[PDB]
């Protein structure tokens, strides 16, 4: 039954799409929280080692567009497809509309795509799950997560990758929804620092973004370190 | 599994469907042999006619592909037939887009390319022949090019094919005025190699000058097998 | 403003073979674009034709020609010069209402010993024993027709083409420069080139 | 018939048989390795032949795909040469025929990285069985290497090593690498550890390496117009690699 | 082994050792065949065949392709016929291409070149049938079998079906006698086939070079030898 | 047993060339219901037993017309029967169109022939899976045509398709030399034809419902007779 | 046989012809809100005054793929292009992508493009029927 | 896809409402260029760069629409590059000839893009002049543009077989020189590139080349704003 | 009416100037300044184009675009539509973020590059500004000096805007 994307199983279950989720568990962890003036990314480099380019290796947080971004976890060929086509999507709807996108029409688009792939035979699930960042005028600070399946979720804070259910329990112990940005960093940094398989926290090891303010940033490793040292890991 | 049937990936990463297409290649016991002189390239196969029935005239396995390419094909004659159509339109394709009589090498490149497309496509197999085109290019001089089942070519000072093509590499490394020379020399290096005193119907000789491409004829063998009995 | 091949071109069988002569002058109105243009294409090593017409439709389909024709060659062996006209005919018919193409075909063929097709504007085809064609070929309809005879030698097909086209260049303005011939027989192809102090002072 | 199934699929692990079968083809072939030095890059391979009658200079295993950008590989080579040939296509279409200037090196890497996963999605084709290596410069990201896997992953690296040798060329390279290197001491370490890796006969027709380094006018093939750029790919001629050898 | 059970389900596939086991059981059809014999002349060449309510007059096995070029086969009756008439078609395209009869070489490489494209894909089977077709020719005559492969080669002659071994035993002793008229191989013909039957020949002394029957008188002088 | 591995398509040979998918259609004949047809030199005749599902039914109609000078019998497939004579008759029409010609029945015949071929060599598709008996008239006098969805076809003087047809066509194989000679005197062709399918019938006899009648020939447009026309031959 | 595309022009037109974008209510009219053309305003009617050019520009490589498999008909008979054809049809038939609009790798090679660019390849050139599942349903013909 | 008609029909309703020579020598080909450029009587821009590169020894130079030559010349200098490096050989200029020609065929003259083509190659040195609908002819000398009588002219009364390099770069700006004061097109410098047989190909800009300021404070400024990017 | 109207750019040391008689005619994408003449219809349309495609850059290259890149990617986009082009004049202007180097340029209705390094005018009246230009401009103005002749040379053309563009500064300035 598992053979194709295509084929029910007699339980009503497609195991391709199972297994495409099951893919992500095996993907570095990322995090994202939103405060009540910002939201915050974070993601674990897993992949790392002496000889790869830290300096350069953005490679799991990717700005979509101005007041959004993106966190990948899992397949990054399919990512940074997903990606362009989300770049083309948000930019066409700036074109026709003269507006910055709303976050959640590129979060439907986005899902509808990847919904697509489970749908036809000679396609594979894509075997990627993204987190959202953004901000609009019409809901504000917002962020979401995307499955292979192609069903989203909103959320305040959320965790995808291998250790997500540890750190989504800190998440749920830890977060409170009238903390600051600067609150927030803190708390992605305690809980992928609690949540890592590495024996510590080391600062190539962290990709991080914040969006404020609007403007977003994505920190080079100079200021990760500082924010770092500044937590305390 | 399907890696059985279908040219995908086994889990040793081998296409097992390309090596099996290799040794198809080796259906046939003909071995050939091909060698560069000064200004011209020599391509020495067998001509195994046994079978008495058989008409030797009709039985040639090397083709004149273009005014100055020939190739030889190891491997099921209706796979080189067709192989030998392709390279022909292509040859003639090139001299029509760009002007100029299309390169020994730049064929080679072109049917290597194609049997990348059979190496990949799913449901294209592997065309199971090995060919070795020969030329004298109007920059490079002579050469010799080589293309494998597996889109794999590289050029060459000299080949073998068959089943027997190590004794005749061997035999070239142990080796290593004009084209009839090296006719002369390139059989007198078959008959070492092999062991078998070839009548003038057990070989077939193509030979590709400075001008143009040709195959010898049963009295041309004739001769050089005469003036290499003379020595 | 196409560039149309304004030209006297001139094919004659003989005992030995056919002799294909052309002006060389090429003309865009009043100007000579080109004095000494080759106007002989070969599209098969004893085949070989003159194009009238527009100078890029009849290019076009010449090399389109030499393309199958070459195509033949490798199949069939060496094709028949009625091969290459009916190739000829068949390019200029079916793109007859898009391209304005003239075409005289001549070529040496063993078991035919020479042959001359002429493919006028309409893609009709003519086997002949002599063609000519082009502006310049109007003012010699009747100095050839007089004067030509048939199985004449080679020395005499030379002269006969040397004073038609001389007469041609003389004439019409859209011809001239030097005079270039084919001479295309079993023993191979020669060319030939007649300039004007060698064919005015005739 | 309108529709072909999927030939790469998720096995229940969550992992993509065919990109792991892919990724161990390219496990099994030999050994290449690039080198980030401040002042260029180096890449180098075996010239692994059948015979000895083969010509070397015809194994072109190094390819110019932009005059500033150079890729190697592992594995299939069929399938290195028509991704280079659609590299190279897709730098002149998609890049220099729009903004009049060839790629950047990491959008030329984008474009083989998403030229290589499609495949790993169609139904007719399998996944390509080589990994590449490619290195380059560009006028504001400098120089660059990047190392491209079957699955249309890439990652920017400062040295890596590809095929049999790989962890053990990785290994001497971390060990070797430092961010003070030469160009000329790239070349040194690499040829080291291609001597430390390479099978059999080590010598200059055994080996291909290039560099990208500074403009070479020499390369150019005109003069007369000063602000335009030789090319900073160049391959090594065995001459200069035997007298690189004899070090 | 003849089998070959994992590598024979699907067209196209190479087994382990390079065979197409589809192809070889495509040949395998061919042995149940009607057996079949052809016969080259010094002249021409001669074709003949082992082979109620039918009305006779209809019942004909041997295909005249063209006028030029003369057709047998044994096998599947669809695929004969289908290869027949693909034949039919090449040659009357050739000729209205270059006015001439098409040369059987170039015939012959057409057909292969049709057959062989069979075996290329999944989605098509082999031909069932080997065919031997021959005529005079601009360069003589040519006898030729093409076998479901697509394998082709000119013979001095060439049997195929049930029987096709002892035709080629008693054929190649033939060859062996003669290193033959029309008439002579006309009568060696019916011979070999004994050891109904129908005839036909091509030569350009005794045909004008067309392809005629050997019918009435002829045959039953041949059947006398027999 | 073996035969269940290669008998999945009709693009598998099995290890002894049998090609079982095109067998497999040939027996589909055999579940037919018994047609006879017989020929003169003036005039050929086609006889069927027609047959109802239920006896609330109406008797299936089982012979057909390509034109006023040619006519179909079907036994097996209905799909593939509507199919065939949707075919022959779309090619009588063209012919009829462009040339203004009554198409010869050999060459009809032959259409069919090549059409049935097709479906032997593809994958995607099936054989045809039934059998057809054509007659006609034309300059070239009375036709018979068996045609077989091997794609075999065969001029006969006189044939029977369907599950018992081996009786009648071993009664056609005595009598041949009489019906032959039946030359002008068309009735004595038809009462021939309704003895011959007289034999091959079980538990049934034949009864102005279940018998169809045609006949064609040189003074006679192809007409049909049924129903209380065919109570004249019973 | 053809140098210049010759036959480029509809010779039957009906409201009908546009299939898949038709009304669902009345399949007889288009659905100009899934047309997404800027209304019914671009009628059927106004294919009129056309670029000289365009009619020939559109369809010159099909003429020349059509001519070459013509000279392979003439020259090595109905095998050569048979043969052809299906290898494009396999390579077109399997190559389903919904994202990429760039050509695939393969046909290219086939067509003998791969050292060539032409305006199609340097210029490649919505709220309704541009979603991934509007090409499922064309290349399956759902 | 390719060159988009999609506002053929509005321009529509919207209406209703140089010099250049090429000179074969005895081991080369030379070809030169003015460097005026005009819109209407209007020089647009003196010191305009005519001559195009094809390939390294392969140089265009072209008349016609502007847009429609430098377009075509550089997708033919991009296919060109493509075949040199699927090939691994230095391009023929014949092979350029050829795909220029058959492109501007497949566009039946209506890129209308005139040019001279001069090359050189491993089988010589070649000089073509390409017609926007697609017709070449081959010559040892050859002039382009308005002022391309003048320069025809100039070279009919002083070329001659066997020019040195140095006698034909002076014939080639001699007539060009010419064109500058014969054609009012033609104008400002001369523009020059050398292609020898074996040698790099020697670009030769201006080859030959034959106060009102107002006090700060003049205008009247209304209003000061500061934008930043 | 809003179509049409003058658009003119010039070229001080390391600064340029750019001015319009004005709905807008000046875009800017980054540093790298265009101004379109035309239909006003084509010009929206263009600006919608050119911020599409430069956005879409600067999100693959994390870069903002150069001055002549951007020329290049405007003779591209206007030559996408040899056949019914846009009715329009564009004009660039800007420097160089490496070198400084000011630039400027404008084109033809199907992107030929004028690239003149002194001035570049466009659209209607553009024989007149170019008999002011060609009078009044001096190489190597200072940037009020620049200021002045590109805003003297407008006035004088027949309600206008000015930018002066430094490396690291725009001034815009409004002139009636």
């Amino acid at each position: 039954y598992d053979s194709r994307t295509t084929i029910f199983s007699p339980e009503g279950r497609l195991y391709q799409v199972e297994y495409a989720l099951e893919s992500i568990s095996h993907a570095g962890t990322a995090i994202g929280i939103m405060a009540s003036d910002g939201i915050v990314l974070a993601a674990e480099r897993k992949v790392t080692s002496t000889l790869l380019e830290q300096d350069t290796s953005t490679e799991k947080l990717y700005k979509l567009n101005d007041k959004i971004a993106v966190a990948v976890a899992g397949l990054t060929a399919d990512a940074e497809i997903l990606i362009n086509t989300a770049r083309i999507h948000a930019q066409n709807y700036l074109k026709t509309y003269n507006e910055d996108i709303p976050v959640e029409i590129l979060v439907r688009r986005l899902s509808d795509i990847k919904q697509g792939y489970t749908q036809h035979g000679g396609l594979r699930p894509f075997g990627v799950s993204f987190i959202y960042a953004g901000y609009d005028d019409r809901y504000g600070y917002q962020l979401y997560t995307s499955n292979p399946s192609g069903n989203y979720t909103g959320w305040k804070a959320i965790s995808v990758g291998a250790n997500t259910s540890a750190a989504q329990t800190l998440l749920q112990m830890d977060y409170k929804d009238d903390m600051k940005v600067d609150d927030a960093i803190e708390l992605a940094l305690k809980t992928l620092s609690k949540t890592t398989d590495s024996s510590a926290l080391t600062y190539d090891r962290l990709e991080f973004a914040t969006i404020r303010k609007v403007y977003q940033k994505i920190f080079k490793p100079q200021e990760i370190k500082d924010i770092l040292v500044k937590t305390g890991i | 599994g399907y890696d059985r049937h279908i040219t995908i990936f086994s889990p040793e990463g081998r296409l097992y469907q390309v090596e099996y297409a290799f040794k198809a290649t080796n259906q046939t016991n003909i071995n050939s042999l091909a060698v560069r002189g000064k200004d011209c390239t020599v391509v020495i196969s067998q001509k195994k006619v046994p079978d008495k029935l058989l008409d030797p005239t009709t039985v040639s396995y090397i083709f004149c592909i273009s005014r100055t390419i020939g190739m030889v094909v190891n491997g099921p004659i209706p796979d080189a037939r067709n192989a030998a159509l392709r390279a022909k339109a292509e040859a003639a394709e090139f001299r029509y887009k760009y002007g100029y009589d299309m390169p020994c090498d730049v064929l080679a490149k072109r049917m290597a390319n194609l049997s990348q497309i059979y190496t990949q496509r799913a449901y294209m197999r592997p065309l199971g022949v090995i060919l070795t085109f020969v030329s004298v290019d109007e920059e490079l001089g002579p050469s010799i090019y080589k293309t494998d089942p597996a889109g794999y070519y590289v050029g060459y000072k000299a080949t073998a094919t068959g089943p027997k093509q190590q004794e005749i590499t061997t035999n070239l490394e142990n080796h290593f005025e004009s084209w009839e020379k090296v006719v002369e020399f390139a059989i007198t290096h078959m008959i070492d190699a092999l062991g078998t005193e070839f009548s003038k119907n057990d070989l077939e000789v193509g030979v590709a000058t400075k001008d143009k491409f040709f195959t010898l004829s049963a009295e041309n063998i004739e001769e050089r097998l005469v003036a290499i009995a003379e020595q | 403003g196409e560039v149309s091949l304004g030209t006297s071109i001139m094919a004659v069988t003989f005992k030995d073979g056919v002799i294909l002569g052309a002006d060389s002058r090429t003309t865009t109105g009043a100007y000579i674009a080109n004095r000494v243009t080759d106007k002989l294409t070969r599209v098969h090593d004893k085949i070989w034709c003159c194009r009238s017409g527009s100078a890029a439709d009849t290019q076009a389909i010449a090399d389109i020609v030499q393309y199958h024709l070459e195509l033949y060659t490798s199949q069939y062996g060496t094709p028949s010069t009625e091969t290459a006209a009916s190739v000829f005919k068949e390019l200029c018919y079916e793109n007859k209402d898009n391209l304005t193409a003239g075409i005289i075909v001549a070529g040496y063929d063993d078991k035919n010993k020479g042959e001359v097709y002429t493919i006028p504007l309409g893609g009709s085809v003519h086997k002949l024993p002599y063609a000519i064609a082009g502006s310049g070929s109007t003012f010699i309809y009747g100095y050839c027709d007089k004067n030509f005879r048939e199985n004449m030698s080679k020395e005499e097909t030379v002269d006969f083409i040397k004073h038609s086209l001389s007469q041609a260049i003389k004439w019409d303005g859209s011809s001239g420069g030097v005079i270039r011939m084919v001479v295309l027989t079993a023993a191979g192809v020669e060319r030939l080139i007649f300039y004007p102090d060698e064919y005015e002072q005739l | 018939d309108r529709y072909s199934f999927s030939l790469t699929t998720f096995s229940p692990s969550g992992k993509l048989g065919q990109i792991d079968y892919a990724l161990t083809a390219v496990k099994q072939g030999v050994t290449s390795l690039g080198i980030k030095a401040t002042n260029g890059v180096v890449i180098a391979t075996e010239k692994k032949s059948s015979s000895p009658l083969a010509m070397s200079e015809t194994l072109s295993k190094v390819s110019l795909l932009t005059p500033d950008i150079g890729a190697v590989y592992s594995g299939m080579g069929p399938d290195y040469r028509v991704l280079v040939d659609k590299s190279r296509k897709v730098a002149h279409t998609s890049y220099k025929r729009i903004y009049g200037e060839y790629p950047p090196t990491k959008l030329l890497v984008s474009e083989v990285a998403k030229i290589m996963q499609e495949a790993t999605q169609s139904g007719g084709v399998r996944p390509f069985g080589v990994s590449l290596l490619i290195a380059g410069h560009d006028e504001f990201n400098g120089f660059s290497l990047y190392q491209v896997d079957p699955s249309g992953s890439y990652f920017p690296w400062k040295a890596t090593a590809i095929g049999k040798g790989s962890v053990a060329a990785k290994t001497f390279l971390e060990k070797r690498w430092n961010d003070e290197l030469e160009l000329e001491d790239a070349i040194h370490i690499a040829l080291l550890t291609l001597k430390e890796s390479v099978e059999g006969e080590f010598n200059g027709d055994t080996i291909e390496l290039a560099i990208i380094g500074d403009e070479n006018p020499d390369l150019l093939g005109y003069t007369g117009i000063p602000t335009d750029k030789g090319p900073r790919f160049r391959k090594l001629t065995s001459q200069e690699i035997n007298d690189r050898l004899e070090a | 082994t003849s089998i070959g059970t994992g590598y024979d389900l699907s067209n196209s596939v190479f087994s382990p050792d390079g065979r197409n086991f589809q192809v070889e059981y495509a040949v395998k059809a061919v042995e149940n065949g009607t057996t079949s014999i052809g016969i080259k002349c010094n002249d021409g060449v001669v074709f003949a065949v082992e082979k109620k309510l039918l009305v006779p007059q209809k019942n004909v096995k041997i295909q005249v392709v063209d006028r030029h070029i003369g057709c047998v086969y044994s096998g599947l009756i669809p695929d004969g016929r289908h290869l027949v008439n693909r034949g039919r078609e090449e040659a009357a395209s050739f000729k209205k291409l270059y006015k001439t009869p098409i040369p059987i070489p170039a015939f012959a490489d057409r057909l292969g070149q049709y057959v062989q494209a069979h075996t290329l894909y999944n989605s098509v089977r082999p031909f069932g049938v080997s065919t031997i077709f021959g005529g005079v020719d601009k360069n003589g005559a040519h006898l030729y079998m093409l076998e479901p492969s697509g394998s082709y080669w000119g013979y001095k002659g060439a049997a195929t079906g049930k029987g096709r071994q002892s035709a080629k035993a008693e054929l190649e002793k033939l060859v062996d006698h003669h290193p033959l008229s029309a008439r002579e191989a006309v009568k060696q013909a019916a011979k070999i086939i004994y050891l109904e039957l129908e005839i036909s020949w091509c030569s350009l002394s005794e045909t004008n070079g067309l392809h005629k029957f050997v019918k009435g008188d002829l045959l039953q002088e041949a059947i006398d030898f027999a | 047993m073996f035969r269940n591995n290669y008998d999945g398509d009709t693009v598998t040979f099995s290890p002894t060339g049998r090609l079982f998918q095109v067998e497999y259609a040939l027996e589909a004949i055999k579940q037919g219901s018994v047609t006879v047809g017989l020929r003169s030199n003036t005039h050929a005749v086609l006889v069927a037993l027609k047959r109802n599902a239920d006896e609330l039914s109406s008797y299936q109609k089982k012979i057909i017309k390509c034109d006023e000078h040619m006519g179909l019998s079907l036994a097996g497939l209905a799909p593939d029967a509507r199919v065939l004579s949707n075919y022959l008759r779309q090619q009588c029409n063209y012919s009829s169109l462009v040339f203004n010609r009554k198409l010869a029945v050999e060459r009809a015949g032959h259409l069919l022939c090549d059409k049935a071929q097709k479906n032997t060599q593809s994958y995607g598709g099936r054989p045809y899976g039934v059998g057809l008996l054509i007659i006609g008239y034309d300059k070239s006098g009375a036709h018979l045509l068996e045609f077989q969805p091997s794609g075999n076809v065969t001029e006969l003087y006189g044939t029977a398709i369907g599950a018992r047809s081996q009786g009648a066509k071993t009664y056609l194989e005595r009598t041949l030399d009489t019906f032959i000679k039946i030359d002008g005197n068309p009735d004595e062709l038809i009462k021939a034809g309704v003895e011959a399918i007289s034999q091959s019938l079980r538990d049934e006899s034949l009864t102005v419902d279940n018998l169809s009648i045609a006949i064609v020939g040189k003074d006679t447009p192809f007409t049909i007779y049924d129903g209380e026309a065919v109570a004249k031959y019973i | 046989m053809n140098i210049v595309p010759q036959d480029t022009f509809k010779s039957q037109v009906s409201t009908d012809q546009d299939k898949s974008v038709l009304s669902s209510a009345v399949p007889s009219l288009p659905d100009t809100l899934r047309q997404q053309e800027g209304g019914a305003v671009p009628l059927s009617t106004q294919l009129n005054d056309r670029h000289p050019l365009e009619s020939t520009l559109k369809n010159w490589e099909t003429t020349q793929r059509q001519r070459q498999m013509e000279q392979y008909r003439q020259i090595f008979g109905i095998a050569e292009p048979m043969k052809r054809t299906m290898e494009m049809e396999i390579v077109n038939r399997t190559d389903f992508n919904p994202l990429s609009t760039n050509g695939s790798i393969h046909r290219d090679i086939l067509l003998n493009k791969e050292c060539s660019i032409d305006w199609e390849d340097v210029y490649p050139g919505t709220m309704v029927g541009d979603d991934v599942h509007s090409k499922i349903e064309k290349q399956l013909g759902i | 896809a390719g060159l988009s008609f999609d506002n053929y029909q509005r321009n529509n309703f919207l209406a209703e409402n140089t010099t250049i020579v090429g000179v074969k020598f005895n081991n080369g080909v030379v070809i030169a260029a003015d460097t005026r450029s005009t819109q209407g009587p209007i020089v647009a821009d003196k010191n305009c760069a005519k001559l195009h590169r094809i390939s390294p020894k392969i140089w265009c130079a072209g008349a016609g629409t502007a847009a429609d030559t430098e377009a075509v010349t550089q997708l033919i200098g991009s296919n060109i590059e493509l075949h040199s490096l699927y090939t691994s050989r230095e391009p023929r200029v014949v092979s350029a000839l050829q795909m220029l020609k058959q492109h501007l065929f497949k566009y039946q003259g209506h890129i209308g893009a005139y040019l001279i083509v001069a090359g050189v190659d491993p089988t010589g040195s070649h000089l073509f002049s390409i017609h926007a609908h697609g017709s070449t002819d081959v010559g040892y000398y050859l002039s382009l543009g308005s002022g391309s009588l003048a320069a025809m002219a100039v070279l009919e009364s002083h070329w001659k077989q066997d020019l040195t390099k140095e006698e034909a770069i002076k014939l080639a700006s001699d007539a060009i020189q010419a064109g500058i004061w014969n054609d009012l097109g033609s104008g400002s410098n001369v523009d020059v590139c050398v292609m020898e047989i074996g040698k790099d190909a020697e670009y030769l800009r201006n080859y030959l080349t034959p106060s009102y300021k107002f006090p700060r404070g003049t205008t009247a400024v209304l209003k000061e704003s500061i934008v930043n990017i | 009416s809003i179509n049409g109207g003058i658009v003119v750019a010039m070229t001080g040391k390391d600064c340029v100037a750019i001015a319009c008689d004005l709905f807008e005619k000046i875009f800017h994408y980054g540093h790298v300044f265009l101004g379109i003449t035309g239909l006003a219809t084509d010009v929206t349309t263009l600006n919608e184009m050119f911020r599409y495609k430069t956005n879409l850059y600067k999100l693959k290259e994390e870069r903002a675009i150069e001055p002549e890149t951007f020329t290049q990617l405007v003779s591209s986009s206007l030559y996408e539509r040899r056949f019914g082009p846009y009715f329009v004049g564009p004009v660039v202007a800007g420097i160089n973020s490496k070198s400084g180097k000011p630039f400027i340029a404008g084109f033809d209705l199907i992107g030929c590059i004028d690239e003149a390094k002194d001035f570049i005018v466009s659209g209607t009246a553009s024989d007149q500004l170019f008999g002011m230009c060609e009078s009044l401009y001096e190489p190597n103005l200072e940037p009020e000096d620049l200021f002045e002749t590109i805003s003297q040379a407008l006035l004088n053309a027949a309600g206008a805007v000015v930018y002066i563009i430094k490396k690291d500064e725009v001034v815009k300035r409004y002139l009636k």
